[PDB]
């Protein structure tokens, strides 16, 4: 049965092929797929789509959605592969989490479009595609799976180009001096309030972050004698014991 | 002080209830010596007619070698009835509910008026004893099957442990006066008068027999057939002085039978001759003194534990065999008399006696050790070790409680085959003092063997297997085809264990030569024959040695024993030893000079490597930084001793070819902040380091690579480089900014995410701070236990092909192999490869992980771990797996002086493969029990254990390896592979893709994605695993639990879905079964599902 | 079925991100009454559950959140809440507190905290408040619900200051009073005409009110506006297929004619 073809919360199975393997005769990828919203800049008219190939890339999402959009006159307005985590090694991130700046779903790539209406087309048409891999299975619409993942993962063992990294860690170490000395100047320069109150600064601190963060990390000679309701109370303490 | 007589209370409770199984029992031997009262009278009647009298009777005679032929027997042949007596055992109260059976003590001693003054030569009142022997169980017979209860009792002429001077009547019961549901053989002795004669024949310098080599065994054996009654009156006074003693004594021969010294006999090749009652002996004759100004060793003012102590201490500290014995006389001091009879010896001059003759010199020399080991493992007050120390039986293994094996196979025919089938003595000398063919070769091999290795051994111990004391009631004799001979034992069991600093030292040395020949280098010249002669050295010095040419697979041990076995005890009979060269060449053989004839305890390659390092670690000393180096530590496998190849230049197919050195640099407190931003100085600073390396000497090249083995870090790389002496090394630069970086992230991480960021500090810290420490301490410690490279190494290729190291770590690994070393009791350091190897599996299998850390302190042998740092580790483990349950995602705990935490090693690895190991250990330990050691055993050991559990790829990349990962293929030539070998580098760096394998961290890759799915592993040793020619490897998957079947589809199940219902979904296995096909659409070539 | 321990913990091994297993566990002990030995297996539960999945770390907070309002007492309640509040988000512990308060049955809580967590998130929201109004108007406390709007306006920014008018109505409309729930009203419809959302549901909620007269006088008052077609569609047929479950005539009248003007 292949017919089943649309799930419950408006998934839309995707099935694709998959090429010769030199002992396997099949071939069902299943992919699944959305149209999700929210007012900010990075999951408007956007899609999920659910069991990522592996390396999962721009260029053949580019080269798929052109193959639907000149096989069945979809429009499309495709740009990035929006929080591609398949391996998963970007969930946490140590440089924001102990740094001045540059601060700030599993197997769910997202992926939004510039026109809704265009979005909305590639929704219909990938609807029919579902329906349509369910009645026949061999006019297909189709990613076929090309490979980046060689291109990627089969070279790892490549000294990183020495010049390339060279010039990419200079442009690195110059932003981040910069940055840096930007920030160190800007606690210890002058800092009055609204009203009037010059906020206390260590002698070589270097950020407003350091210090709200120690600030926030930092969240006797009574005597036993010498008075008169002490000799009351000792009195009280000679007469008992 | 507190604790350990719990423990004893609780072996007093394993060990009582005692009366169910004596009562009965001694109601049956009471009906039973009540029919021996009912045996009248058989007066004497001559021997040469009852010789036809047994005749065509069912009851042949049995005889005491040799059969008494009546040219001189006229001694007085009569039977009275005798003394009946019930003691000892069942006396005595040492009862252990074993399931082979305990023993029984029935006193028959003879009468006064069946013997004379001078009946104590020539075996002939011997001859009496088993004639009288024989009339009795005729008369016993007859006397039992007209009282009809032989449907269940079998009777039985045995020897008296295991002597063929004294035969005795063991019974044994089989299926309302049966007894049959525990212990067997009841047996019953008869004996000799109490006092005869005045003691010179009683002496053990006595021979009366014909032309004096004396016969101490004999005139042993025939004082213990007689005076053994004086000993249970003293142990009968002693016990009604005090009460400690039955427990002590089944406590002692409990540990006796833990440690395989029940008292039979090592005088006829047997482990064994020390038991239950000599120990009674020795801790009353400690009684009284014990001091050479007899001195109380031991007053019952303590109870047993200190009793067992101070008996433990006294043997220990006490020689009895070769300088000083113990004297006592029961009718009454005990002192420590100076000398030794080169043999195991204990003086009683009431009796005029050595109660310790029955086992031999190389007996108590283990015997003395056992007492040494377990005194050093009883007397610490650090940890508790009461099941190491008596529940594990160490007995039932040969190579487990011994090193090494040899079986010598000796095919003699005949006894007049003797004198063309082997090469020892045959003399009324030697008859005289040995009691048969076993006996005579077994004290001329162990001193041969002695004389042999001499420093070369630990020590040694003979036995031969195929011996019995059992022959039936129509039989005279043992009558059994023995393989070749007619002798009680099969074939000798040559059991080793050595002092593993001198096993492959090629020369052993006699002494020097003066002009004057004198009887030491002549005993040496005739004991080695042509092979052994006089040789300068660099020294210059001038003495007789031998040269013996190691090879890999053959420890020359078995070598000098093939020879000292075949020129002095036979000359065609064969030696039987395959398990040391069928896992030898298990091991991996690099491609070095000669590398056939190195030995294992080589360590060549390591310091090859170890002085190409040097001269790298000069080159980066003597040049100029803007910030100098404070120090580089290499932290690498082959730094410690443990890489699987064998470290040959140029070999880039081993993926630990690159060895890794830390670096660091002062503590310049000017340092970028961020964490990405300080890595990428380190990256600047390895550019530095390169590019200064190619500007001066450029004979070194390098190149970077991105290192993610640390998560989350996206930014880090290392320097690798390839020295023209021939090697490769990372370089990783650790800073003092890393570890507070890593701790202030974890401190402002959001509190749902703390411990993954944990997890990740966890990682460095075992891949940069705690791992110099750890290969420190070990590599310290390896040059004192010789053996752990060749046991790691071994074990780590087991390992991966029975598919682990894909989850495991290898310093994981290593500490799991150290722990049979650092803590060996209570067995011995391994001097031998195989008993390291079954001595890991077999703790491993012991080992649970509930109730069960694992501490070790790895220190020197005689800065180690105290009382409270051993209960620190205890509680944080106390309250780790109270926190977690049953061990759902944290399996082993493994902590030592440099890691109390513990967590360091063992996290990470999934329940699967934790639960995978401890299985495989126990069906290990099992096939060993079952099946015994042999070449298909082994290999059965070495089968990959596929199971087809849901998975199998077979890759196979487009060239093979082996010639270019240097371990060599057992080639008829050696330029067959040098041709193939690389000896040069490969010009543009980045074909070493394919001059290596993408499977470890592929199939890293594809777990990391299906970390809630499938599990993965790979042969990450690829052609060291995948047979000869260098290309076999595999992929497998173990499927999750939770995936049996089709379940509910969500957004947060992240698998690959298929689905078969609209709520329901399952993998579309085929589909990503070729996709993993697809990503190794160049390596793969064969897959099979399930 | 499960019934020994071993039994559960093979549960939990074989499968380790179900909250039905996850409640199985926490329901057994909750039944057995050794709630403490709950506690303290909770405090095993929250820190082994994986930590990718909100929504199941939602349900064990919650479940535990249920055990110490089930069975606790108010001095460790304020201390697992504080300790949710700061694991996981401090608004939905709010929400989930406020829900569980009132079922069971704890006035002298529930309503002090409708009053801080409203003052919390409800300088960014509105459920907060509407929940305290429909609260207080389900507990008859219809003005004192009613002057909540004051409080809601002065805690929201202007932008959803046409959605507190709007869910106060909905609750006002659901079980308050119409009329002055029209007088709640008339500033949506006095703000907004152009928000074509709030006249349908307005006179939705007038038929879900059912003041039959004048709903017969809102339809028929709507439509001298500029309506479009498919407001008008939309219109139409709310009021075509609702006579369908006097002036059925001059509705089918009304069908022809303003197609025409």
């Amino acid at each position: 049965i292949e017919d089943i073809s649309a799930m419950k919360n408006g998934f839309i199975v995707v099935p694709f092929k998959l090429p010769d393997h030199k002992a396997l005769p099949a071939s069902l990828h299943f992919m699944f797929a959305k149209r999700h919203q929210s007012s900010n800049s990075n999951e408007s008219d956007c899609l999920f789509l659910v069991n990522l190939p592996l390396l999962s890339n721009i260029e053949h999402m580019k080269k798929f959605v052109g193959q639907l959009c000149g096989k069945y006159d979809t429009v499309s307005h495709v740009e990035e592969l929006l929080y591609n985590d398949e391996f998963g090694l970007h969930e946490v991130d140590l440089s924001a989490l102990t740094s001045d700046l540059m601060s700030s779903p599993r197997n769910t790539a997202l992926l939004k479009f510039v026109d809704a209406a265009s979005i909305n087309n590639c929704w219909n048409a990938l609807k029919k595609y579902s329906n349509l891999h369910a009645k026949h299975p061999n006019e297909l619409f189709e990613w076929t799976y090309t490979t980046p993942s060689f291109t990627t993962f089969v070279n790892f063992y490549k000294p990183l180009d020495i010049d390339y990294l060279k010039e990419d860690i200079h442009t690195h170490m110059a932003i981040f001096e910069q940055r840096e000395a930007q920030a160190q100047e800007d606690v210890q320069s002058s800092i009055v309030d609204e009203d009037g109150f010059t906020l206390v600064v260590g002698k070589n601190t270097k950020s407003l972050n350091s210090i709200r963060k120690k600030i926030l990390n930092k969240n006797k000679k009574a005597k036993k004698d010498f008075y008169r309701f002490q000799v009351r109370e000792r009195k009280k303490q000679e007469i008992n014991q | 002080s507190n604790i350990f007589k719990l423990q004893i209370d609780e072996l007093l409770e394993q060990v009582k209830l005692k009366q169910k199984h004596v009562l009965k029992v001694e109601k049956f031997l009471h009906k039973l010596y009540d029919i021996l009262q009912e045996i009248p009278d058989w007066e004497e009647k001559s021997l040469a007619e009852v010789d036809s009298f047994f005749k065509n009777k069912i009851v042949s005679v049995p005889f005491v070698d040799p059969k008494p032929i009546p040219q001189n027997t006229n001694y007085k042949f009569n039977y009275k009835k005798p003394d009946i007596s019930l003691i000892g055992s069942f006396a005595l109260k040492a009862g252990i509910y074993q399931p082979n059976g305990s023993s029984i003590d029935t006193l028959l001693t003879m009468p006064k008026e069946l013997f004379e003054k001078k009946d104590f030569l020539n075996f002939r009142c011997l001859h009496k004893r088993s004639v009288y022997l024989a009339y009795l169980t005729h008369h016993l017979l007859i006397l039992l099957k007209k009282d009809k209860l032989d449907s269940f009792l079998q009777l039985e002429y045995s020897y008296f442990d295991n002597d063929p001077l004294l035969p005795i009547l063991r019974i044994s019961c089989s299926k309302d006066y049966n007894f049959y549901k525990t212990r067997f053989s009841i047996n019953l002795l008869i004996g000799f008068p109490y006092k005869v004669f005045e003691p010179k024949k009683l002496l053990p310098n006595r021979n009366c027999i014909r032309i004096l080599p004396a016969t101490p065994l004999y005139n042993f054996s025939v004082l213990s057939s007689s005076t053994h009654e004086n000993y249970l009156k003293y142990l009968y006074k002693t016990k009604k002085q005090t009460e400690s003693f039955v427990e002590a004594t089944v406590l002692g021969r409990l540990w006796l039978q833990q440690r395989g010294f029940s008292s039979n006999m090592s005088h006829s090749g047997s482990l064994g001759g020390f038991g239950t009652f000599e120990f009674t002996i020795l801790m009353a004759a400690l009684l009284n003194g014990g001091g050479i100004n007899s001195n109380k060793i031991l007053l019952h003012g303590f109870s047993s534990y200190q009793l067992f102590k101070g008996v433990i201490k006294y043997l220990a500290t006490m020689d009895l065999c070769h300088d000083g014995h113990l004297q006592f006389h029961s009718n009454p001091a005990s002192k420590y008399i100076d000398e030794g009879f080169q043999t195991p010896t204990l003086f009683d001059k009431s009796t005029k006696v050595n109660i310790l003759t029955k086992m031999t010199v190389s007996s108590y020399q283990i015997l003395k050790e056992y007492a040494g080991e377990t005194l050093r493992m009883l007397n610490n007050v650090v940890q508790d070790q009461f099941s190491n120390i008596f529940l594990t039986n160490i007995s039932r293994f040969d190579n487990l409680k011994y090193d090494l094996c040899y079986d010598v196979q000796l095919p003699l025919g005949k006894y007049n085959n003797l004198e063309t089938s082997l090469a020892a003595t045959f003399g009324s000398m030697e008859r005289v003092k040995f009691i048969t063919l076993e006996n005579f070769l077994a004290h001329k091999i162990t001193n041969v063997a002695r004389y042999a290795l001499g420093d070369r051994i630990k020590y040694i111990q003979i036995e031969m297997v195929g011996q019995k004391s059992d022959f039936p009631i129509t039989k005279r004799k043992v009558y059994s085809n023995t393989g070749g001979n007619h002798f009680n034992f099969d074939f000798v069991r040559v059991k080793l264990i050595v002092n593993p600093s001198e096993c492959d030292k090629l020369v052993t040395k006699g002494p020097a030569h003066s002009e004057t020949m004198s009887t030491e280098a002549a005993v040496f010249k005739n004991f080695w024959g042509i092979k052994s002669s006089l040789r300068r050295f660099k020294d210059g010095s001038i003495t007789h040695c031998c040269v013996w040419s190691t090879s890999s697979s053959e420890p020359i041990i078995s070598s000098i024993v093939n020879f000292a076995l075949q020129k002095h005890v036979s000359k065609k009979a064969q030696i039987s030893n395959e398990t040391i060269k069928k896992f030898h060449n298990f091991l991996p053989l690099p491609n070095l000079p000669s590398s056939a004839k190195t030995s294992v305890l080589n360590l060549s390659s390591f310091f090859n490597l170890k002085k190409s390092f040097d001269d790298l670690y000069k080159i980066i000393f003597q040049m100029k930084l803007p910030l100098s180096v404070k120090s580089i530590l290499p932290v690498g496998s082959a730094f410690r001793y443990t890489s699987l190849c064998q470290p040959v230049p140029f070999a880039y197919s081993d993926p630990d070819f690159f060895q890794d050195v830390i670096l660091e640099f002062e503590t310049s407190p000017k340092w970028p902040d961020e964490i990405t931003s300080l890595e990428k100085a380190k990256t600047a600073f390895l550019l530095k380091i390169q590019e200064e390396l190619s500007a001066n000497s450029s004979t070194y090249r390098s190149f970077f690579s991105r290192d993610e083995s640390i998560p989350y870090n996206l930014e880090i790389v290392t320097l690798n480089i390839l020295t023209p002496e021939g090697y490769g090394f990372k370089f990783r630069v650790l800073t003092e900014r890393d570890e507070i970086l890593y701790l202030r992230a974890i401190a402002n991480a959001r509190n749902e995410l703390k411990p993954e960021l944990e997890a990740t500090f966890l990682k460095f810290t075992a891949k940069y701070l705690a791992s110099v420490r750890h290969t420190r301490t070990l590599e310290n410690i390896s040059h004192s236990y010789q053996f752990y490279s060749p046991v790691v190494r071994l074990f780590k290729r087991w390992l991966d092909t029975h598919l682990l190291l894909g989850h495991i770590t290898d310093e994981l690994a290593e500490l799991i192999a150290i722990k049979p070393f650092v803590d060996p009791a209570p067995y011995f350091i391994p001097g031998s490869l195989e008993n390291g190897f079954l001595k890991v599996l077999k703790f491993i299998s012991q080992w649970n992980w509930k109730d069960d850390p694992l501490i070790l302190d790895l220190v020197k042998p005689e800065e180690r771990l105290t009382l409270a740092q051993y209960k620190g580790i205890q509680m944080n483990f106390t309250n780790l797996r109270n926190s977690d349950p049953n061990g759902t995602h944290l399996q082993f705990f493994v902590a030592s002086k440099n890691d109390p935490s513990g967590i360091l090693y063992s996290s990470g690895i999934p329940l699967p493969i934790a639960t995978r190991l401890t299985a495989l250990a126990k069906v290990a330990v099992n096939l060993l029990q079952t099946h015994g050691l042999n070449q298909q055993t082994i290999n059965l050991l070495f089968t990959p254990g596929l199971k087809d559990y849901d998975f199998v790829v077979d890759l196979r990349t487009p060239i093979g390896l082996k010639s270019s990962c240097g371990i060599l293929s057992a080639t008829e030539f050696k330029n067959i592979t040098n041709d193939q070998a690389p000896s040069n580098f490969p010009e543009n760096l980045n074909d070493l893709s394919e001059k290596m394998d993408p499977t470890y961290q592929l199939v890293k890759y594809l777990n990391l994605k299906y970390k809630n799915s499938l599990i993965l592993s790979s042969r990450k040793y690829i052609g060291v695993n995948g047979g000869e020619k260098g290309d076999k490897n595999v992929i497998t998957g173990l499927i999750k639990p939770l995936f049996k079947g089709a379940h509910k589809f969500r957004v947060n199940l992240d698998c690959n879905v298929k689905p078969v219902d609209d709520e329901n979904v399952i993998l579309n296995k085929e589909a990503i079964f070729h996709e993993i096909a697809a990503f190794g659409n160049d390596m793969v070539i064969n897959f099979e599902t399930d | 079925a499960p019934e020994s321990v071993a039994d559960f913990e093979r549960l939990l091994i074989g499968n380790p991100n179900s909250s039905v297993v996850w409640m199985n566990y926490m329901a057994f002990q909750l039944q057995l009454s050794e709630i403490e030995k709950a506690r303290e297996l909770a405090e095993r539960a929250l820190k082994t559950i994986n930590f990718r999945e909100e929504a199941e770390k939602l349900n064990i907070w919650i479940a535990m959140l249920n055990l110490e309002n089930t069975f606790g007492t108010e001095e460790t309640l304020e201390e697992v809440f504080s300790r949710a509040c700061q694991y996981m988000d401090s608004y939905t512990i709010h929400t989930k507190l406020l829900g569980i308060y009132e079922i069971s049955e704890k006035f002298d809580k529930a309503a002090e905290l409708f009053k801080a967590t409203a003052k919390k998130f409800g300088g960014e929201k509105v459920s907060i408040w509407v929940s305290w109004g429909d609260f207080l108007i389900s507990h008859n406390e219809e003005q004192e619900a009613r002057t909540i709007l004051g409080n809601a306006l002065k805690a929201l920014p202007k932008r959803n200051h046409i959605e507190v008018v709007r869910k106060f109505a909905q609750l006002e409309f659901a079980k308050g009073d119409p009329e002055r729930g029209r007088s709640l009203f008339e500033g949506l419809v006095a703000d907004a005409p152009k928000r074509i959302d709030l006249w349908n549901v307005y006179v939705d909620q007038e038929v879900k009110a059912k003041d039959k007269k004048k709903v017969e006088d809102l339809f028929e008052r709507i439509i001298t506006k500029k309506i479009t077609r498919k407001q008008a569609k939309f219109f139409f047929n709310k009021w075509l297929q609702f006579e369908e479950s006097k002036t059925i005539e001059y509705v089918k009248a009304k069908a022809t004619e303003y197609v025409a003007s």
